[PDB]
DNA sequence: GTGAAAAATCTAAAGCATCACCTT
DNA sequence: AAGGTGATGCTTTAGATTTTTT
């Protein structure tokens, strides 16, 4: 880019912000600021030298706004030889004579270094230049020609390392000089003589009220094809400033006059819009415009704006004689996305698509506006809407006012506090957060904690390639074994349900020497509450021994279970708490033996195993040597088009890679049958204790953090609600505001949390440790697998998650027991037993007793010291459990359950089908009612009697051929709905059904259909066009809408039926396939489950598979299985030798 | 050292072909007599049971009693490799892993000197002492391997009754049943196609029929079985194998139990 | 009651082995001249008429019109597990809902009795009138069933286009099209290698070819084949038998409505 | 133009019977001596020369040189069609893609026509050197594919050592291992079943058997294999088919480097 | 949005039973 | 003239891929 596009750009840019209302501080003075936009952005300083700057955009209680210009040196560090530090320096400060600021030496601690707490920083090299520009230039000068030179192990070639290179120049400044978004800020212009100072002021906290803009749309298109951007008009726009809303229409294409009105779904929305009607297109597009400039708005806010809306309005403004650069300022980047120059763009689709831990199936507008605001917008379908407003465009108005308000409250009820409370720690502008996923904002946020902790920061890691694990064997995938999940039983567990159970007086035994030292446990470390202070110690303690004894004596009964979620509610977080492990840490042998503080007896290894998993190719060395020094000089297609031929020598790693693995998954797909073997083994770790403790203590700090905000947030809850009570305006809105704040913080740093297991074993990340991810995984095994044993022995297991065991206990056992306690802080305190034993377990196998603690940093003082986290939450007892079977032989459903609450609400469904993306809508409308319709009945037979009453209302359906249920919402029962990831061209060879209804709406509509990503594939499969697989059978939904002589034309040249006569629906459709679908579902979640609990079968409609039905009758025949040995006499016992 | 040697070698590639469908393992046992077999089936439900005498060998040389668990998917898959009329030497040392089998081709200019090694396993061992069978039966190869065939696309449960007017095998299934009658022979000139009878009392029993079809994969083996049953012993299909010797299939009965009544 | 006895099974057994992919289930129909079934395709597309003559059985005996609805694949198991020799007794009744099978042996010691159950199944039937056909072509089955079962490979319909100088197998398909060639021979003696091409008008005609690759499972019953045809009717294949039955096929042509004009 | 006839037709879709699978893409080149194929298969392991010399046909006639870019595959779906004494007719143009199959009857009555299609290609032609054979074999076809297919079922790399003695095939695997020996014959009479080693150094080498399996699929071809190899020259497997022609497949030998040592 | 696991397809290969040929 | 034997279609099942839920 040229210097002189730069100074335009930087000054069209200053003018621009200077008519919408940032004018710049050129006078000394104090102002007071709560920053709200960072951008990067060139900025001529008094020497008349090309430099770069970040530009603030400060707000104002009084809704005065302005911006600050704070210029800072980009800069980042290199490593080099010890002893060969200066030397460099004194290189490089004489070869890029006016383009470096300056060069320096900050020491820092590294995090893979040995003996590295005898006292040593390796010391870095700094170097500073003066714009982003010039920094890009000396990065592609500089870090290829090193970095292949480290890949493969003059002054210049004893450089080792290039650190911290990927970060963007502005989160430095972020980090650096510690201002982070949505804080308020004293800043002192002095002149320009003097950088301008900014200081935090933390004193208030109160959050001020933006300017904030929303805007919807809604477009005309012709029918079957979405609209255009070269032929079509934008059919109407309707946008939000705080709350008010503004409607553009446009006469033409409406067919009444529209006046102003309003529409709320609820008191806590308000959504007073006034309508603006204009004849054409140029007075809307004008409208619009000069109502932003006289707005001057500093947030923007889309719903799936950023692929759809704003390209259509840039292609439509660009053509009638406007600019959207020169009038608003929105354009395309470099990453395909709309960065405003003086505003931040919100996509509230982001936030849905990352922390509303919400599943694919609701991001559109309604799901996503029905999961989180708690009301349901308004259904309008795309392809009659432009016809339904040629007769009355009310509707239309509701719609598109129903959009904007949608998103509007989205953004300033759940994503505006969430976000705004994610940037107070993490150093992004709030365009960042929202729409670089979690690993990057953790990134960010141990970026800022690990400059709090003065140590140089790894670099995004390098993809390995040609992976050799043991001897050859070149890994399609490496991989760490996760949690084992198992559902170990099937089919319904109702609380009033008789179940018999099977005990084990042995663990009774056991639990008789340890009812003391468990409910001393119970209140030594869960309460923190000494036994001195209460005195029903013996009353609890004979009450459980006499409980635990009547439970002793019949240890075989038949009563009522009680259910049991016993999970922790964030283990991944407690145990990386717990035994101190960190990515930095995890280190063999060899470098253990290279410190100097391996004593004997030493506690600073720790032990731990885990499970390593590897997808990896039948060949060998040899195999492998053969093909790549076979692939030597032959020629490849470029990847430019029209590209002259180029050789393997020269390849990028990408494509080189991609050839051996076609030339490797065919070479092999004849010699071996297979292209992978799965192969699982153990590996041990050992980890120090002693390392950076900057990400252990983070999640610490973060965990108690979130504690006290939560604290915090119910004392204010109870606030609020007296408050409410109360009626004082200013009180009430002072004590909301508060409330959210502290709501949206702990959310925030619980989002952190969560994904700080998340972000280690991405590819791409600074701190990349495979081992971390593993053996904690592991250990969450290990833990959750002693649990199933012990309830194995007490009771039932019935679930396996990887976060915590589902269980079914004797209705009699110790559940919960009450303390009355003379200490004034807590009167009374009240714990459940099943919980304690588990804690009292998980402290007999689980204390890290060498868990390490600094004191005195000078004199090198460690403790030792014990404390486990590790605490398995009870939910109580719910009212149902169920589990779904497999069809395949042995195997059952995993990861999926439905659990009720106690006052027969759904507690929480688990990977079903009913929510999927990619499913038909006629096995979900029946999982939902089977679900809610379960719970009925008295007995066992009776539940599946009554949910037998309600599954075989869908089989009647089918099996009538919906004679009486009207055809119209027949279409929408069937119709597919999956959707793509990439391009047609992009599959190539690729085949199946949803790649062939792509290929025929390819030859039926025009190619644009499928250019852009995410196509809604929409399918049906046929009935005439028999024998042939069903690839060839998937018809699109999009035919029936359009003229009848084209369904005929193309419905001839699809199926292959010249003779046909009729084309109704109701018998082109094949119902046998339908009913194979439902049945197969039905089986899967009813049938299979019934039968495994020697029900008699409660649907008749449908078959089990061979290996059920046979053992059913075997178990039921006159004769029984008598064998051999029971049989007829015995002679003895034999070994064999070698 | 354990060396035997046989002329004609297709009786014992059938015999071991029919050996591992029915059971995964087996107990080798080695002795002056003969060659033993008493190892059960994975299932514990039905036996088999090899006599090998060594008097029928062309050329035998045994030390003494050793017992080697070898499996018998393997034995058959590499012995499948073995001609229709090869020579067939069984090789084993004293105390060796590995056991070798040379196969001596008809035409006196080709040799196959195998070897496979040896695994442990924990198996039951049983010993069969002598109870009167009620009811005998002389039945040919082919016509039992048809009846096995032939009963099998009912059910799985068949029905071996000896009565005054024969023989009866019966199935009944998801599609019916099926009685198949059978009589002795009267007047016939020839023994390996006739069916001879003698009974004590009449036997009404009823066994499983899948584990007929394993164990009757040694039809072309040799023309002529004994089917032997009495009250509430074990069904006994004794398949002779020429003078070499005889196996047993020993067939556990499903014995009905008083439970309703 | 019903008895039917009959020596040669073939004529019975590979007719199932035509019929179990066709035809999954049907309504048979009986009668004092013999068996007569009308059958009607699955995918509802083709008919198949079986008539089998009183006298070229061995025996029949018969009371009044029955009509049992035998599935075919269940029966064609039944049947799978016979003799070619073997000899076959039908026995069925006029209200129990069992048919009853025997099968014996010329050598009278292998005798076997099966009862399979019946469903009520309805099947309309259609009555086809005798209209005079201008094609009529005479091929051995083996050439023919060879011709549809590889010419098969080419593409997914056929075209047949008659003269006087011969018939046109014609195919088209996504790997191309390919048209096969008949003669006339004049210097043949024995009558199934003779083909011979009877004209009343050339005639162009397009059927199903997977159903052609379908209908060449009776093959092993004939000898020779004839297929016929005229203006806009269903092709008629004929399997003719030696005065023991008669089969025929109608497949209903994919006429080419005019579309594109 | 081009139109040729040959009264063998299954010398030639045997051959194509061998090239169904192993290699899907040829590349023909037509001369005055005949036609010639020189493929080598996506593995880089394999290559397969086909040469049918222009006197071994029947009849013969070439305007030019020309090259047919065509999928081998797919006519090996096609060239099943004809029978066994089936005469194969091939026609083709100066510049047309479309090639005509017509299998002219031995009794000059059933003639058939099929026609196919070239698509576009860029295939590289490897020279193939004229080397001296350390070891060959002439051996029938019938062995040789049963040492393949019996030692498929044990391990899956090969040993094969051809010494001065004869040839030793070693298999070897988790089912266990496996080694035959095979001598020259001397005292032989004919020689369809004769074999005779030709030795100048031994050789001992290690393939694989999936390769041998694919190669070994048209024994019926040819009733003699040629079987020459050398140190570190890939296995070449010639195929004298009938007179006119010879199917040469050379496949590289899977050399182990020394790594472990 | 880790990894484990599910649903739903092609798909390619192993094993098997059945039929054509051939020799004893 | 019939049983061994090989070719070959039929049948079942592991598996390669995609989308999605967790
Ligand atoms: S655990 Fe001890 S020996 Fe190992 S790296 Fe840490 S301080 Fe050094």
């Amino acid at each position: 880019v040229s210097a002189l596009k730069r100074l335009e750009r930087s000054q069209w840019t200053d003018k621009m912000d200077l008519r919408f209302g940032f004018e710049r501080l050129k006078e000394p003075g104090e102002k007071t600021g709560w920053l709200i936009n960072m951008h990067p952005t060139e900025i001529l300083d008094e020497d008349k030298r090309l430099g770069s700057a970040v530009d603030y955009y400060f707000i104002q209680d009084d809704g005065s706004r302005f911006k600050v210009a704070l210029p800072y040196k980009p800069y980042f560090y290199i490593a080099t030889r010890k002893g060969c530090e200066r030397e460099v320096s004194s290189f490089l400060s004489k070869k890029f004579q006016g383009k470096i600021a300056k060069v320096e030496t900050v020491p820092k601690e590294d995090l893979d270094l040995p003996n590295h707490l005898v006292g040593l920083k390796r010391n870095y090299i700094r170097l500073s230049f003066h714009t982003v520009e010039d920094l890009v230039k000396v990065r592609k000068e500089i870090s290829p020609a090193v970095k292949k030179n480290r890949e493969q192990d003059d002054q210049l070639d004893n450089i080792v390392d290039m650190r911290e290179y990927d970060v963007p120049y502005h989160i430095r400044l972020s980090i650096d000089l510690k201002i982070h978004v949505a804080h308020w800020y004293n800043v002192r212009y002095r002149g320009n003589a003097f950088p301008v100072e900014i200081t935090r002021r933390d004193d208030l906290v109160e959050r001020p009220d933006p300017v904030v803009l929303a805007f919807a749309i809604a477009t005309t298109k012709l029918p079957l094809k979405f609209p255009d951007a070269e032929t079509d008009q934008i059919m109407m726009i309707s946008y939000m400033i705080d709350g008010q809303g503004y409607l553009i229409t446009n006469r033409e294409i409406v067919s009444e006059d529209i006046e102003d009105f309003e529409f709320t779904p609820k008191p806590e929305y308000e959504g007073p819009f006034c309508v603006f009607n204009e004849p054409d297109e140029a007075h809307l597009i004008q409208r619009w415009f000069e109502h932003v400039q006289e707005t001057k708005p500093t947030i923007m806010v889309t719903y799936n704006g950023d692929f759809f809306d704003w390209p259509f309005v840039e292609a439509r403004a660009a053509v009638h004689g406007l600019s959207m650069q020169q009038e608003i300022g929105f354009q395309k980047d470099s990453q395909g996305e709309y960065k405003a120059p003086q505003c931040i763009h919100m996509d509230c689709l982001r936030w849905v698509k990352r922390d509303s831990y919400l599943p694919v199936g609701s991001h559109n507008l309604k799901a996503a506006a029905k999961a989180k605001l708690g009301y349901d917008p308004v259904e309008l379908d795309p392809e009659d809407m432009c016809r339904m407003a040629t007769e009355q465009p009310q509707t239309l108005a509701t719609y598109s006012v129903s959009d904007a308000v949608a998103t509007y409250y989205l953004y300033m009820k759940y994503v505006h506090p969430f976000i705004f409370a994610l940037c107070t720690i993490i150093p992004m502008e709030p365009d960042e957060v929202l729409r670089k996923g979690s690993g990057t904002l953790c990134e960010a946020l141990l970026m800022v904690q690990a400059f709090h902790a003065n140590i140089i920061f790894p670099n995004k890691q390098e993809q390995e390639f040609n992976k050799l694990t043991d001897d050859g064997h070149v890994l399609d995938s490496e991989t760490y074994v996760g949690g084992h999940v198992e559902a170990l039983e099937s089919g319904v567990f109702r609380s009033d349900i008789p179940c018999r159970f099977r005990m084990n007086p042995a663990a009774f035994d056991f639990l008789l020497q340890r009812v003391e030292k468990t409910l001393r446990h119970a209140l030594e470390e869960e309460e923190k509450v000494p036994v001195e202070q209460v005195t029903n110690f013996e009353e609890v303690c004979d009450e459980i021994k006499s409980k635990l004894a009547s439970l002793k004596d019949v240890p075989s009964r038949i009563e009522c279970p009680l259910i049991y979620h016993l999970d922790v509610g964030a283990m991944y977080p407690n145990i990386i708490l717990t035994n101190r492990l960190q990515p930095s840490a995890m280190v063999d042998e060899a470098t253990c033996a290279a410190c100097d503080f391996n004593k004997p007896g030493a506690n600073c290894q720790r032990k731990m195993a885990w499970q390593w998993r590897g997808e990896f190719m039948p060949a060998s060395r040899s195999e492998y040597h053969r093909i790549q020094h076979q692939l030597e000089s032959e020629k490849f297609p470029p990847l430019f088009p029209e590209g002259p031929a180029r050789a393997f020598h020269e390849l990028s790693r990408e494509e080189q890679a991609k050839y051996e693995k076609r030339r490797l998954a065919d070479y092999c797909r004849k010699a071996y049958k297979k292209i992978h073997i799965t192969k699982v083994e153990e590996r041990l770790t050992t980890i120090c204790q002693r390392e950076n403790s900057f990400y252990v203590d983070t999640v610490r700090a973060f965990r108690d953090r979130r504690y006290e905000f939560k604290g915090l947030h119910k004392v204010w809850k109870k606030k609020l609600s007296a408050a409410v009570e109360v009626g004082d305006a200013a009180e009430v809105k002072r004590c909301k505001n508060m409330e959210v704040l502290y709501d949206s913080l702990q959310l925030a740093h619980k989002c952190i949390l969560n994904s700080f297991y998340g972000y280690v074993m991405r590819k791409g990340a600074r701190w990349y440790s495979m081992e971390m991810a593993g053996i904690v995984c592991f250990t969450g095994a290990n833990i959750i697998t002693q649990a199933r044993e012990l309830i194995e022995q007490i009771g039932r297991p019935l679930e396996l998650d990887t976060d915590g065991i589902w269980c079914v206990l004797p209705n009699s056992f110790p559940e919960n027991f009450v303390f009355k306690t003379t200490n004034v802080k807590k009167p009374k305190v009240t714990i459940s037993y099943p919980g304690a034993m588990l804690n009292i377990m998980v402290k007999e196998g689980f204390t890290n007793d060498q868990y390490q603690e600094l004191a005195e940093p000078s004199s090198l003082t460690y403790v030792t010291r014990s404390e486990n986290s590790i605490f398995f939450e009870v939910d109580g007892p719910y009212l149902a459990m169920i589990l779904p079977a497999s069809k395949e032989e042995g195997k059952k459903l995993k990861k999926r359950y439905a659990v009720f609450n106690e006052d027969g609400s759904l507690a929480e469904l688990k990977g079903f089908e009913v929510k999927r993306r990619g499913e038909l809508q006629l096995i979900k409308i029946f999982q939902s009612s089977v679900f809610e319709a379960f719970l009925k009945g008295s007995t066992l037979e009776e539940v599946y009697g009554s949910v037998a009453k309600v599954a075989d209302y869908w089989l009647d359906v089918l099996y009538s051929k919906a004679a009486n249920m009207p055809d119209s919402e027949l279409f929408e029962l069937i119709s597919e709905n999956r959707s793509m990831s990439r391009k047609l061209e992009d599959y190539g060879e690729q085949k199946s059904t949803s790649i062939s209804t792509a290929k025929r709406l390819a030859e039926f509509l025009g190619d644009q259909m499928v250019k852009d990503a995410g196509l809604s594939c929409r399918y049906i499969i046929s009935r005439k066009p028999e024998g042939s697989p069903v690839t060839e059978r998937a018809i699109p939904l999009a035919i029936f809408q359009a003229e009848p002589t084209v369904r005929k034309h193309f419905l001839r040249k699809w199926l292959k039926s010249s003779s046909l006569q009729d084309f109704d629906i109701r018998a082109i459709l094949d119902w046998d396939y339908y009913i194979e679908r439902l049945g197969s579902a039905i089986q899967k979640i009813i049938t299979i489950p019934a039968a495994l609990q020697q029900v008699k079968n409660p649907v008749p409609r449908v078959k089990h598979p061979d290996w059920l039905h046979k053992k059913l009758l075997e178990k039921n025949d006159v004769y029984k299985q008598k064998k051999i040995s029971e049989l007829f006499t015995l002679e003895g016992r034999r070994q064999v030798t070698m | 050292m354990f060396e035997a040697r046989l002329v004609q070698g297709s009786i014992l590639k059938k015999v071991l072909e029919a050996l591992k469908d029915l059971i995964n393992e087996a107990c080798w046992d080695i002795s002056s007599s003969g060659v033993n077999l008493q190892s059960m089936d994975s299932s514990h439900v039905s036996l088999v049971q090899l006599t090998l005498r060594s008097e029928g060998f062309d050329t035998y040389r045994c030390d003494r009693n050793l017992a080697m668990g070898v499996n018998l998917t393997s034995m058959s898959k590499i012995l499948k490799c073995a001609g229709n009329e090869d020579i067939i030497t069984l090789r084993a040392e004293d105390n060796a892993d590995t056991l070798a089998l040379v196969f001596e081709a008809p035409n006196q200019e080709k040799v196959s000197d195998y070897e496979m090694k040896l695994m442990d396993l924990d198996v039951e061992q049983l010993g069969i002492p002598e109870q009167e069978y009620s009811c005998v039966v002389k039945m040919p190869s082919g016509e039992f391997a048809r009846i096995c065939r032939d009963l099998s696309h009912i059910g799985d449960a068949v029905v071996i009754s000896c009565a005054k007017d024969g023989v009866k095998f019966s199935a009944s299934g998801e599609l019916g049943n099926g009685n198949i009658k059978l009589s002795q022979t009267s007047n016939v000139d020839k023994e390996e196609e006739a069916v001879t009878i003698e009974m004590n009392e009449p036997v009404q029993l009823t066994f499983a029929l899948r584990y007929l079809n394993f164990f009757t994969k040694a039809t072309p083996l040799s023309s002529t079985v004994t089917l032997s049953m009495s009250a509430d012993v074990p069904l006994v299909v004794e398949y002779k194998i020429a003078d070499m010797g005889h196996l047993k299939y020993y067939l556990a009965p499903k014995i009905e139990d008083e439970e309703g009544s």
